[PDB]
This record gives C-alpha cells, structure tokens and sequence, in this order.
C-alpha cells in the first residue's frame, strides 16, 4: 500500500476491531502507521492531506489542494477548530486491549491510499525438483515454468567467507548439476562408455 | 640525508647466513616462497645488498608496536 | 470504446503499440565544443536531406590550421583545400567567404 | 540492519541445506546469534532500531512511573520469569504503589554487570563531570549518593542496578552499542541473544502502551522564533548583495590561486552555509525535549537535526555537484529573472521551509537539487559493486595458515602474522587488540565487592 | 567465443553461480515476537520443501506418524 | 519523451534538470533506476 | 461501482442515503446540512457519501452474456 | 607495590603479549596504582586476565581473511559519495576524495588526477609566518605567462609585448630587473627591451612573418624561478606548526630545497614515493591514504584489512594494481585469471605456453565441484575405529 | 582448544554417521533428529573423532 | 524582430515561427521547423497584460474559445529561442513595465501524474519522484471497456473514491471519472512492532467490509494451427491413449 505522498509499505498484521484503539468522539482507524518514518521522509504534505481530508469530511465539500494556489494550511487549522476539534488535530483515543485513554493524543485524519499490483499472491514462488534446461541441465528460470532461484557469485563469496565449504559445495552440485565421467588416467581424455 | 631518517621508511638491516637459515628453517619455506625487494630500490642502494640476499623490516604498525617483515633482494 | 479513451496508439496483432518520441540534436545547427584533450576547437552539423545524416566537422588544432571532416574521407581535409575543391578558388574570395 | 532490509517490498530467498553435513555447517558456523558484532569494526552489527530505542528512552526517562498492573503486565510480555515484584519506588496519592523505569530495565542485565559512559543527551558537561569525580574518588560509590546527582545524560550501571541515565543508541543501537556489546564478550552469544530479545518487548510494549505519534504541530514554532529566522534571512541576503557590489567594480580582493568570480562564489556559499546554520541554531533551541520529533532525532533513533531546521526553519542553498545553479538560459537559471543577476534568491537559495510551501522557482531549484541524489545513488551503486568484485577476485584465496602466516596458495608468505598482531578484527575491541581499561576495572569492582 | 565471456556466459552464468532446488522467494514482513535466530516460513511453503531424514531407532515413530499423515497435513 | 543515449554511462551533464525544462519538461516525473534522467514525460503547458 | 452498504469504518449502514443526498444537494440545500439530516455524525460515515463516485452506470452498456 | 616489581611481573607471565600491548598495561597499571591502592594478588589476576583474553581473542586457523577483508573495504564503498566537496577555502587545496579517490589508490594510477604533496619545514621558518612564507617562495614555482597582466602580438612590427602585473611579483618578493636577468641569461639574440611594467622580445626570426607567434609561446613558456611542476603553493597553522601545501607533485627535489624538513614531507602520488624511499614506504602512504579517506567520509573500517590490501599489492617489489595488469593478472592459476575478464586471451595464451593449473585456489575448486582448501575444508580428521557404545 | 571449523566438521562427521546406521553413544530423548543427536554427544563430550594439526 | 513579432500577433503569419535575437553576435534566429517544445504565456504591453476581464467572461460562457485567444493576439507560444529574449512574471501582481509575459498557470509546469500529489511543494523532491512513480502501479477502475478487454493482465478496484483532497487539474484532465483508491482513516501511531520500519496495519472489519477488496484477471489464448501438408490440430477432449 502507498500513499501519493511516496510513502509505501506492506501489511505488517491484520489487528481485530475490537483490538483497535478508538477515538474518544467514536472513530476507529482504518489503518496505522509508524510516527518514525515521518521526520526522516520530510513529507509534510501528507501530514496537511490528513487535516484537509478530515475538514472536508466534517464541513460536507472536497478541498482543493492545487499546486501554489490551494487552501493554505492555517485556514484549513481555523476551520478545523470552527467545527469542535482541536486545531491541532489531536484526539484522545483509548487503549483497545487495557480499555484505558493513552498518556499522549494522537494524530488522527484521512488520507488518500492506493493498493499496488505488487500482491504477494503473484510473488510467492518455491521450487522443490522442478524441471531442468536442456543445455546446461539446471533449474529453468521464472516463477512461470517452475524455475529455481539465482545463486550469484556473490553469494558463493559470502558463504567463502563464512568458511563453509560442505554448504557450499551442497549448494553447488546436488541441487543443480553433477554427474559421473570416465576419465583415462594415461592421456587425461574423457573415456567412451559403450 | 639519508632515507631510513624519514618517517615512511622502517629500518632496514642485513641479516647473515645463520639468522637466513635459521628463518627459512622456522617457517618451512625455500628461498623462492618471500616477498620480493627490487636491487633498484633506494633502501637497497644505501644499506648495501646483493641479489640472493635477505633484509630484515622493523615496522612499527599501530596494530603491534613492532613487527618483522623479511624480503628477498631480486634484481 | 471507451468514451475517454484519447487515442493516438497502434494495434499490431492484437497488440497496443505506442510511439515514444525521441529527443535528438537540432537538424542543421553548427554547435561549437572545446576538443581539450588535443587542445583544439570543433564546430559540428548534422545534415538532413532524405533521411540520411551526415556529420560534417571544422576544427583548429594547436597549429592554427584549419581542416575539415567528411563521412566516408579517411582522414581530414585541409580546409582551404576542400573550399578549392567546391570552386571559389580566388585566396581573396577566401578570405571574403 | 545486517540485511539492509525494510518492509517496503523487499524480497529475500530462502535455502533449504539437504545433506547433514551441510546442516551442521549451517548450524554451527552461521547462526545469527554468532554474528551479532560485526567483523569489519569489532562492534555490534545487531541491535535495537527506532521503536526500541525510542521505547528505552521513554521507559528510563526522569519521572516514568508505572502502576502493578502496567509491570506485571510488561514483565509478562517480555518474558521474564519473574515471581515476586520488586519493593514499590514510590507510593502514589490514594496509596498506590509506582515503579521508576530504572527498577524495571534492571531486571533484565546480568547480575554483576558494572559499566559507566556518556550518552547522545549529554547537554550540561557539568553534571556529568561531577558524577565522573564521583565514580573516580571511590570505584564503589553510594547508590543514594548517586541518585541525588543522577542526570540522563551520563548512564552508570552498578551491579545490574540502573543507577542514572536514561537507555540512547549507545546503549544497544547498533552502531554504538555498549552494553550489548560488553554482554555479548563477557557473557556469551546466549545470554546476548536472550538480552536482546527481552529488551526488545519490553520497549515495544512501553512504546505501545504509552502512546507515541507526531503531528503537524511538531514544528509549529512561536512568532519570535520565526521573527528571528527572517532576520538572520535578511541579514545574509543583505551580505551577499554588499559582496556582489563589491564584486561588480572590481574592489573585491582575489582570493589565492582562485579567480575572482570563483573566490565570489566561495564567499557568497560560505555566507549562505552560515545563515542556514544559525537559522538551525535558533530552531533546535526553542523545540525542547518535550516533542515526540526532537525525541526521535536527539536520541538517535530517526532522522537528524537537519530534518528539523529543513521542516521548521529554513531549506538553505540548493546545489549541484558542489557549485550553485547555472545550467538555464545565457546568464540566468530561469527566464523569471533578469539576466546578469548574482543574488542568492536568483541561483539557488531557497528562503522558505517545508512547511511554509515553497514558492515555484524553490520548487524548480529543489527538484534540481534533489535529481543530482538520486543519479549519484544510481551511479555510485554500479562503480561500487565493480570495485568490489575487482578486490574480491584479487584476495580471494588468502587464508591464515596453522602456523599463524597468511599464504598464497601458491605458498608465497604474504604476513608473517595476521594483521601482524593475530588478532581477529570481529573479536578485536573495537579495533584495539585489547580494552586493558575495561578489564582492569572489571577485575578492580569484582574484588573490592 | 561468446560462450565464454560476459556475465551471463558459462564462466560467470553456469560455473560461478546457478539456480538451485529447495528454494523460496516472497516478500517479508516484521515479526517481533520470534527470537532473533528464527524465521517465520509460510505453510504452503514448508509443505513444498522437503528435509530427507534417515530413520533411525530414536527417530522411527515420528517418521510413521508423518508417513501416515500424508502430503497433506502439514506435518506429513 | 526519451533521450537515445547509452543508460550504463554516468552521464552527469545529461541527466542534470536543466533550467530551460521549465514548462516543457516535468521537473519530478522521472523513472528511478538506470533509466533515471533519461526518460522524462512532457509538462501539461507544454505544446509541439 | 455501486454505493457500499455500510461505512466502511463503524459499520452503520449508509447504503440507501446515497440517492437521497445526492439530489438534496443538487437541490441547492447545504452538503452538511443534509448530513446532519440524515444522521451520519461520525465523519468516518460522510467520507463514504462525500467521496462516492457512481460507475456502475457506465460499465452496464458492455455486456458478456 | 613498586614500579620495579610491577614491570618484572608483566615481562614475567605476560611475556607472549605484543610489546604494545605489555607497554600499554605497565602504563595503566602506573596510572591506576597512585589512585588506587593495588595488592599483589589483583595486579597478578588482572595480568592473568589480560593474557586470558588475548588468547581468546587470536585468529582462527583457517580464517579466509581475503574474503573478509575484500568485503570490508567493499561494503562501505556504497555509502561514500562522488561530488566530495569543491570548495577551497584559502587554506586548503580542491583533491578528489570519496571513492574515485579510493579507486585511483586501489589501481595505483601512475599519475593522480590532483597531485598534492605536504611540505614541512624544517625548526628555522617553521613557526614564523614570513620565514615559511620565504620558504614557500623558494618552492613556488612559475612562467612567463603567469607574471604577464596582459599579453600584446604586435603584428605590425613583428615583436611580442609583455604586460607584467605587480602583484605576480610582490607574491614572492620577486622583481622585474630579476625577471628580465634570467630572461637574458636563458636566451640568446632576442630583444628583452626592459620597460616600466611592459616587456618586448623581437629576435631576427620573429621579425619576419612566419616565426613569431611559435617563438612567442616558448618564450611566453619559460620558468625564470621555482621548482618543476609546483603549479601553485599555500600557508597554513597546523597546532603550532606551519606547512605548506602545493599543487603539483614534485617529490625528489622538494627532499633538496633548504628550509625543508625531509624527515616529514610526503606526497600523494604513491609512485613517487615507490622511486624515492622504496617499497615499504610505498605500502606506509598506501595505508595511510586509505585510512584517510575512509575516515574523511565518517565510515570506519578497521586497519588490518587495510594491511592485508597494501601487502598484497607491494609483494613483488613494485606497486602493482589490483585488477587486469596486477595482482589478478600474476595469478597462477589459468582458471581464476579466465574467469574474471577477457577469458579467451588468457584460454589461448595457456594452451601456447602450456600452463599448467594445479587447482590450489577457491575459484577452480568451485569450478571442478570438489571442497575449497579454506574454513573447513581444510580440517582432515581420524578416528579409533573399535567404537564401543557406553 | 578446537576452532569452530573443526568443532562443525567433527559434529558433522558424527551426524553422517549416525544416519548412516551407527549407534549412538549417549542416551537421547524420543524424537530427536539425527544433527541435534550428534550435538548432544558433542557437548557431553562423547566424541570417538580427533583432529589431525601439523 | 520587432516587424516579424507585429504579423505574428496581428495573424499575418502563422503562429508556429518564432524570432529570437542575438545583440553580442549580431544574429537573428527565425525557427519553422518541426518538433519544438513550447508553452503558452500571456502578453504583456506597456505594463498592462493583454487578458482582460471581458475576455475571461466570454471564454468562461463559451463565446470564446482558445485558438480565438491565440488569433487574437493576446497569447503566444514561446519556444526555447525566443523565450532568450523575454522576462516573464510569476503572478499578476508583480507585474511591471520591464516584464514582456505573463505566467498562465504556475502550477501546471508538472507533469499529469506528478499533478496527482496534494500540496507537492510541502514534500522533499525524491518522495514526491517516488509518489509519481507510483501512481501509475495502482489499482482501480482504469476502462469501463475492462469486461470486454482482452489484456493480458488487468486489475479492478472494487469501490474507488475520488480523493477528498485533490487538486483542481485533476477533474479538468478527467481523472475523476476514472479514480484509483480509496480514502482511510489512518492514524499516526506506533500501535506494535508490527509497524516498524515501513509497515503498516490495517482493521480487520474494514477489510471484510469492503476496504481494498480487489480482482485479477489474467487472459489465456489458444490457437487452432494449420500446419504444412494438411494436419491440423484439433480442440477436444484428449483420449488417454495420446501421449
Ligand atoms: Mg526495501
Ligand atoms: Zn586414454
Ligand atoms: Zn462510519
């Protein structure tokens, strides 16, 4: 899920009603987010969306919100305190497990959300034999056709530098390729089995 | 001036034939196995040196206050 | 149809082909750049006639000589000699032009 | 943070080992609580991110007090078999009992763990110069002598007991982690492992249950504050137009080796770096320690000072790879200004703040600025990932030998002893072969007990 | 010639790396009540890939146990 | 609107939001990898 | 595509008020007037009305059979 | 306790400790003993538990310190930036820095992009301001073109016309009687008429119309005064000792300038070093520049892998890069060379030379499929085979 | 005294052989797997493998 | 340049030359050709803009329309040559004698996707580049011809709603018609861990009521081909001899 103020992310848990903290004036959010990504990103924007789309909701017309010359954010603060609420858009809501108000209030408001086509039901993907490419005799590539995962270089350095070397050769051999030749000792040439 | 009086330069000395075995016997190695130092570098010119020869490095890293590198005088 | 389709793409079996649009050079524009690294100055045009492109240079190197760049000429001409070449052959008529 | 992962769509792969050695392999040598101090610095790699610092800091704050149910409750959620409550801190009106935060956290450190340090909230050096005397006159101090001169800034551990101080990144963020750290060396990958996950609940459920957010009011500053800005505004634009005169007639002194119009630029940057700079300073005093936000960022937990005088106060010059703006029409960035123009306003400096809005030309100049980021990630990420393979195919095959040496495969001695010392760095004490302070101090509280 | 070179030649493509069996990919999403040393797998997943395990004298009932629960219950 | 040059190259100059873009260009539009740049979509002012 | 029936939020049912605002407020009376009418104090309710765009109406017109 | 008694116990059960280490620990002990009164018995414990944790602390065998320590120095590559910081600020000299800096170390490029070298004076003019302005004179080092205030080809007489600013020569005490002597004595049969901020030069060749303007530029060209190479020069207090920076890289006649401090005077250009003082303090400056420039962007890398890097590359007695044309390239080993870049020469160049690969390394190990001689693959292990269950 | 490759090779080496058929030298829980058993005799200090240093 | 720029606004010559000149080279530029990107500016004359209010009234009842606007001199497109020569103000009341043109519409020098962002000037440059980006991945009703459509992937939002806070290009471009999310009540809150680092949590109500609830289709082709010499393939119902 992604806002359009580019703030993105993934459903972390699906929390019970009930378990959901409640606003003192009998709203329930639809959705949380960490108070920690806000001062990193630096979008206040979102943060002015979230007033604005309360205040439209509440005086019963949409806010326009155009590039240089939309509603500025201190008459939408005057009218959002016009209507009984804070202007700071700060609400007093209570613990939904304990049933007891929270210490600090917290910022709650409307923002617009979309849902990506990035579904983890497309993304999932596990290999267990799978088929094998006719040349090189290892997994096929894509989810489509049941194809095995890249094993970069990188990896093989990573599991060098943890000194693993049985890991390694197991990742290696057994579950892509390996096979047994006839070798002649005298010239070195591969042997005909007949 | 001489070099071994700047800061970047260790101190270089000769080693002679006893302490030269006594190394190569102590780390199992032939000649051929040190690292290399060229006949045509300047620590070679002033201290003095033939090819075949082994100098003895006192550095003086951070990590130990004193270390010992050997290399191989080549021409 | 879609009402508030806009149009303005290809269907080639089946398929929705749209044409990008490319941002090249300005046809016919004598754009001047510092060759630095052989201490020389280039003037360079891009000639349109049919399609075909044709990237004609004039440069001074460090001699104070001028010489001039055509496509398929191995190495460059000198550039009163390719001016003598297209007739105007008079110096006074050079130093005119 | 070993994995450099977020929640943001990352996906990562999953092996499955299928023969028992390869099991083993990956039992032994790659467990995670193995790797907890990072082998390139000597020091903690995992550790507590943004909601545990935030968490710890909230819980060992002067004045956090909890009722019986709020510990008995958190102590259960952390896991720690705890069966009978600790004496009560203090009694509350009505008879309540309360427990500080220090009581709390201290259940959770080892019994005989002793260590003191400073903190990323040290603001008065004064009052921790005076616990330091106090520690120093006597290697056991009074624990009532000690909480009358407690300050958060200046964290002290006597006996597993939470004597002053309140929990920072220092304390078990990774990059500068102590505790963890002096855990994890002295104690055993376990008890760390078991530490970590303990502290980890217990600040999440502080975080959860004492109510943690920001909000548009975050930056709302007061009118002096913002009369102050605009003057510190105004006086540097004010400087950078006298230089600029000066400039224009030739009185301007050439600075050496540099031209003239260059050693302008360096001024009028140096002008403008130290008008942004003062602006922050203003804007960082009049935010006290009471905003979730200044929490966030003093503690370390999220984001910087520079976010808050961006957001509050003032956005500053826009530059591009080092130099001010002058890739628009013959002599000026944008056909909205005359041309010739020099002044701050007209190459980059933006006066307003995140807040405020940004007037369009501010927006032009930020979007220039921004796009110079992001191709430098884009290309920086490509010369970096070549330059490592390059080194990787160079020192691949060193290894340290039975007899201490580092060779060649070939059998060329490359170090006659690793690092020349012995020591592996991922055990090193921070790069020092050895922390002779720590142990010494260590031995002297152990034996003095 | 061309076999031979680039990154997805046979030195670089087929030697130095492959794809692999008794692999996984899907996305992540934070836990914090596991330990540290732990990883929450899917059951779809868990029922793909498989751990051959030899049966032995200490280990035999559990094995008929998972034989009889089939290959799908999950632990089969 | 798509610019013919290599991707793989760093390309700083070319890749730089000039200030001439200004209601021809869109200064924020740009894609995030490689491609970063090189490919940018028409402002709404804008006419050909 | 068509009106919800119930905020998606609280859960009251909002489903058959939609019409009706609509034309009260296409009337002339005032938006929150006519939400106050209908009882929607909460405005995780009138975010439902307010926001609601009718697409069912243009979809019909391509059938499948 | 004494002193005496404390030091011969240190040396006594401590004596495998490194000699900084048993330094360091005889210092603290000093330190600590005043303050607080130390028993026997604790400064014995607390000896026993410093070599207790030095034991604990040794490397493994077996480590694969390579891979480490190339990934150590990688890692943080992708955090450094490119555009550094472009600002001069009087005191100090613009140089690449981040990681094309990193780069151009790791590849040992022969000539830097921004050669820069660190001059110390010596005790006399070290402190004074004008002495080690002298100083700097003496070093700086400039052309013809750089005094002229403006540059005249007269054309109607043939003669090239100088003129000369004041403040090119008041940088450096210098004056025109000076410029126009040295002029005279490295020339012949030109004219060098001496004039008031105004210099002209017409020999017989220039005074016709062909060799005037070539001449010109050589003339315009010539260093009266100063060291080669020294393009620019500046001053500046380090704690209370002055020094000199300069642009340009000219490390075997700086050691010779009077007034410098040869003992303390470096370069940036790792290949002067190499040619001036040797191999080992070619791998002292590439540490320290590693260091520097790591440290310089806030990351923090520790020195061994730093060590393992600068030996590797100063092994064979030259400053070999990392990559095609160094270390990679020495490789034995046909397979490892061929598998990082341009296989085919190195395939065909094997099959000529009839190289032989004897898969000692980890690449070709991978590559056949059988265990790497690195971690545990390493370990060869017995076993009694009459086992008897308990 | 042994470094952790050679402690991984050694319960490595007992687990292969344990799955292979060979007793197991200590008493275990029912259900164990073969890896965890090898580990167990290992820190009990049941180990018939020894190590080979020059 | 004076002469050319008196035809061009009078409608003597069309609209698509532009004159740009040069003082220090002594040139003139005159630019026909094809491909120039240009934009719309108000003329300014003798510090008074050529748009009056009447003008607005009457394209605001549909008297008037915008090609009349551009015949009529009041408006002419710059491209990058002439805008050389030109000083252009930002608002109408910082208009003086200097200016030659005057700024249309300041906020519609983004792009159409770019234009979605509510109060951009409020967000750092890169979230706002990421928030465009990733407005063309969303969900929603993108056709009403969906049913019909034969793409290969395709997606629909079970109840899009249009954005309580929007700007007002949007409606003009016609994005309402057509929107591509839903509004929520989110809350600023660390509720858990479950939330950190980008996370984010979600009712599980609101869900089984129909917050977010989308569809997939995906569209499979099979063709009957006719091969060289006569054989064919066939749809029907494989036997279990075939192999
Ligand atoms: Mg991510
Ligand atoms: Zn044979
Ligand atoms: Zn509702």
């Amino acid at each position: 899920f992604a806002s359009r103020h580019g703030q993105k992310g993934v459903i972390g848990l699906i929390v019970p009603q009930e378990d959901m903290p409640w606003t003192e004036s009998g709203i329930v959010p639809d959705l949380i987010v960490n108070p920690h990504g806000i001062p990193s990103r630096m979008t206040v924007g979102q943060l002015i969306e979230a007033i604005g789309g309360k205040v439209a909701s509440l005086k019963g017309r949409r806010v326009d919100g155009t590039a240089f010359i939309g509603e500025p954010e201190e008459k939408l603060r005057k009218e959002l305190e016009e209507l009984g609420f804070k202007h700071t858009g700060r609400e007093i809501m209570y613990d939904g497990i304990t049933g007891k108000r929270l210490e600090a209030d917290i910022f709650i408001g409307v923002i617009y959300y979309q849902r990506l086509h990035h579904m983890v039901a497309d993304k999932i993907h596990a290999r267990s034999r799978g088929p094998v490419q006719v040349l090189t005799k290892q997994p096929t590539e894509g989810r489509a056709r049941e194809g095995g995962l890249r094993f970069g270089e990188m990896e093989r350095d990573v599991l060098v530098g943890h000194g693993a070397a049985m890991l390694l050769i197991e990742r290696l051999l057994e579950e892509s390729d390996k096979t047994e030749v006839w070798v002649c000792e005298n010239c070195g040439h591969i042997a005909l089995e007949d | 001036f001489s070099i071994f009086d700047h800061v970047l330069v260790p101190e270089h000395r000769v080693l002679s034939e006893e302490e030269k075995k006594a190394l190569l016997e102590k780390y199992k190695i032939t000649l051929a196995q040190l690292p290399q130092i060229k006949a045509s570098d300047p620590a070679v010119k002033a201290l003095g040196a033939k090819p075949g020869d082994v100098i003895e490095i006192k550095r003086k890293s951070p990590t130990a206050g004193v270390y010992y590198y050997y290399r191989v005088v080549v021409e | 149809e879609d009402p508030k389709d806009p149009g303005g793409y290809f269907i080639i079996n089946g398929s929705e082909r749209v044409i990008v649009s490319i941002e090249d050079i300005a046809p016919n524009r004598t754009l001047v750049e510092k060759d630095e690294r052989q201490e020389k100055y280039i003037a360079k045009v891009f000639s349109y006639r049919h399609g075909y492109r044709a990237l004609v240079a004039v440069e001074r190197r460090k001699d104070g000589i001028l010489y001039v760049d055509i496509p398929n000429v191995p190495k460059p001409v000198k550039f009163v000699y390719v001016m003598r070449a297209l007739g105007l052959e008079r110096d006074k008529d050079i130093v005119e032009a | 943070p070993p994995y450099n992962a977020d929640f943001d769509g990352d996906e990562m792969n999953l092996h499955v080992p299928q023969t028992e050695e390869a099991q083993a392999e990956a039992r032994i040598l790659m467990e995670v609580q193995n790797h907890i101090i990072s082998p390139r610095y000597g020091g903690p790699i995992i550790g507590g991110i943004q909601d545990h610092i935030s968490g710890g800091y909230l819980l060992t704050r002067e004045g956090a007090y909890f009722t019986r149910d709020e510990v008995e409750q958190m102590l259960m959620f952390a896991g720690v078999d705890i069966t009978e409550l600790p004496e009560p801190d203090k009694y509350d009106e009505n008879g309540n009992p309360l427990w500080s935060g220090k009581t709390i956290f201290s259940l959770l450190l080892p019994e005989d763990l002793t260590v003191w340090y400073r903190n990323k909230l040290c603001d008065e050096p004064e009052r921790c110069e005076a616990l330091e005397k106090l520690i120093e006159e006597k290697l056991m101090p009074d624990p009532e002598e000690v909480r009358k001169l407690a300050y958060d800034g200046f964290v002290y551990i006597q006996n597993g007991k939470l004597l002053s101080g309140a929990i920072d990144k220092k304390a078990y963020g990774r990059e500068d982690g102590i505790i963890l750290d002096l855990i994890v060396r002295e104690y055993g990958v376990e008890r760390a492992r078991q530490f970590l996950d303990q502290v980890t609940k217990l600040t999440i459920w502080v975080i959860t249950h004492k109510g943690f957010t920001t909000g548009i009011d975050d930056e709302d500053l007061p009118e002096e504050a913002r009369d102050r800005i605009r003057e510190i505004i105004r006086e540097a634009e004010e400087r950078v137009n006298k230089l600029i005169e000066a400039y224009k007639r030739g009185e301007l002194e050439p600075l050496p080796g540099k031209s003239l119009e260059d050693t302008l630029e360096s001024l009028i940057m140096a002008v403008l770096a130290e008008a942004r700079d003062n602006a922050g300073a203003v804007a960082e005093k009049y935010l006290g320690m009471d905003n979730h936000t200044v929490i966030m960022a003093k503690t370390g937990a999220r984001g910087k000072i520079l976010n808050i005088t961006q957001m509050a106060a003032l956005l500053g010059q826009q530059s591009i790879r080092g130099k001010r703006l002058y890739r628009g029409f013959r002599g000026r960035v944008l056909s909205h200004f005359k041309p010739g123009d020099l002044g701050a306003r007209a190459k980059g400096f933006v006066v307003n703040s995140y807040k405020s809005g940004l007037t369009p030309q501010e927006y032009f100049f930020h979007a220039m600025g921004g796009r110079e980021g992001l191709v430098d990630t884009a290309v920086r990420t490509a010369q970096s990932g070549y330059m490592q393979r390059r080194l990787i195919n160079a020192l691949q095959d060193l290894k340290v030998e039975y007899d201490g040496t580092v060779r060649s495969p070939e059998g060329i001695i490359v170090q006659f002893k690793y690092g020349e010392d012995g020591v592996d760095p991922m055990k090193s004490w921070r790069g020092k072969t050895v922390d002779v302070d720590r142990i010494i101090v260590r031995t002297l509280l152990k034996m003095r007990g | 010639a061309q076999r031979l070179k680039g990154k997805e030649g046979r030195f670089r493509g087929n030697l130095s790396g492959k794809r692999v069996n008794f692999s996984a990919r899907t996305v992540i999403s934070p836990d914090p009540m596991i330990s540290i040393n732990e990883v929450g797998v899917p059951v779809e997943v868990a029922m793909e890939l498989t751990v051959p395990e030899k049966v032995t004298e200490f280990n035999i009932e559990r094995l008929r146990k998972m034989v009889l629960n089939g290959p799908d219950k999950y632990p089969g | 609107v798509t610019s013919p040059l290599d991707r793989e190259q760093p390309h700083f100059e070319a890749r730089d939001l000039h200030g001439t873009h200004w209601g021809r260009i869109c200064p924020t539009e740009t894609p995030e990898g490689p491609n970063c740049g090189l490919v940018k979509n028409l402002a709404l002012m804008a006419q050909i | 595509m068509i009106v919800p029936v119930r905020c998606f939020t609280c859960g009251k049912v909002i489903g058959d008020k939609y019409y009706e605002f609509k034309r009260r407020v296409e009337a002339g009376e005032d938006p929150e007037k006519v939400l106050d009418d209908l009882g929607l104090e909460r405005y995780c309710c009138r975010r439902m009305l307010l926001s609601h765009v009718e697409l069912i109406d243009d979809i019909m017109h391509y059938r499948v059979y | 306790v004494s002193l005496s008694t404390i030091k011969s116990l240190i040396e006594k059960k401590g004596a495998n400790l490194p000699e900084n280490v048993k330094s360091e620990l005889y210092e603290k002990l000093k330190k600590y003993n005043e303050k607080y009164k130390l028993t026997k018995a604790e400064i014995e414990a607390i000896i026993d538990d410093v070599v207790k944790e030095y034991e604990r602390a040794l490397v493994e065998p077996g480590e694969p310190v390579g891979t480490v320590a190339a990934q150590s120095i990688g890692e943080p590559s992708t955090q450094m930036t490119l555009n550094t910081f472009h600002y001069a600020g009087v005191a100090e000299i613009n140089v690449t820095l981040g990681l094309p800096r990193i780069i151009e170390i790791v590849d040992a490029r022969k000539n830097p992009s921004t050669p820069m070298m660190t001059v110390y004076l010596d005790e006399e003019h070290r402190y004074d301001r004008a002495k080690a302005e002298e100083v700097a004179r003496r070093i700086e080092g400039t052309t013809l073109e750089n005094l002229a205030r403006s540059t005249t080809l007269d054309l109607i007489n043939f003669e090239f016309i100088v003129e000369i600013d004041p403040e090119r020569l008041e940088r450096s005490g210098l004056t025109m009687e000076k410029v126009v002597k040295k002029l005279e004595s490295s020339f012949k049969s030109a004219e060098f008429e001496v004039d008031g901020y105004t210099l002209i030069v017409r020999p017989k060749k220039a005074d016709k119309i062909s060799d005037l303007r070539r001449f010109a530029e050589k003339i315009k060209k010539h260093r009266l005064k100063g060291l080669s190479g020294v393009g620019k020069t500046i001053v500046r207090k380090e704690g209370d000792e002055y020094v000199i920076y300069t642009e340009g890289s000219n490390f075997k006649q700086v050691l010779k300038v009077p007034g410098v401090d040869p003992t303390r005077t470096r370069t940036n250009n790792i290949h002067e070093i190499a040619e001036v003082l040797g191999i080992e303090a070619a791998r002292n400056a590439i540490i320290d520049e590693i260091v520097s420039t790591m440290q310089e962007q806030g990351l923090e890398v520790d020195i061994r892998h730093i060590m393992l890097v600068a030996d590797m590359m100063t092994l064979d007695g030259i400053v070999r890069p990392i990559g095609r044309h160094g270390v990679v390239g020495e490789k034995s080993s046909v397979l490892a060379r061929a598998a990082f870049e341009i296989t085919v020469q190195h395939l065909f160049e094997a099959a000529e030379k009839g190289e032989v690969d004897n898969l000692n390394g980890v690449i070709e190990n991978v590559l056949i499929g059988q265990p790497v001689p690195v971690g545990t693959g390493m370990v060869k292990l017995t076993m009694k085979l009459p086992l008897r269950p308990q | 005294k042994y470094t952790r490759f050679e402690k991984a090779r050694i319960i490595g080496a007992r687990a292969l052989q344990i799955s292979m058929g060979a007793p197991v030298l200590i008493d275990v829980p029912p259900g164990i797997t073969p890896l965890e058993a090898a580990i167990l005799e290992f820190e009990k200090g049941v180990i018939p493998i020894t190590v080979i240093r020059p | 340049v004076q002469r050319i720029r008196q035809d061009r606004r009078s409608g003597k010559i069309s609209d698509v030359i532009n004159v740009a000149y040069y003082e220090d080279v002594k040139e003139v530029y005159v630019n026909s050709d094809d491909g120039r990107v240009r934009r719309p500016l108000i003329i300014v004359e003798n510090g008074v803009p050529k748009l009056t209010k009447e003008h607005v009234q009457a394209v605001k009842e549909g008297r008037l329309k915008w090609s009349d606007l551009i015949k009529m001199g009041i408006i002419e497109y710059l491209d990058a040559e002439e805008e050389e020569n030109a000083y252009v103000a930002m608002w109408p009341w910082e208009v003086t004698e200097e200016h030659t043109h005057l700024e249309l519409m300041p906020a519609a020098i983004l792009g159409l996707p770019a234009s979605l962002v509510p109060y951009p000037e409020h967000n750092a440059a890169p979230r706002n580049t990421y928030g465009a980006g990733m407005a063309k991945q969303s969900l929603g009703l993108g056709w009403a011809n969906f049913r019909i459509r034969v793409d290969t992937r395709g997606h629909l939002l079970h109840y899009p709603q249009i954005p309580l806070v929007n700007s007002r290009i949007m409606k003009a471009v016609g994005y309402e018609d057509r929107p591509a999310g839903q509004n929520f009540v989110v809350a600023v809150l660390a509720y858990q861990g479950y939330n950190m680092e980008d996370a984010i949590i979600i009712n599980k109500a609101s869900i089984e009521r129909g917050l977010a609830r989308s569809t997939f289709f995906r569209t499979y082709e099979a063709e009957e081909k006719k091969y060289l010499g006569g054989q064919t393939d066939k749809f029907e119902i494989p036997d279990p001899t075939v192999r």
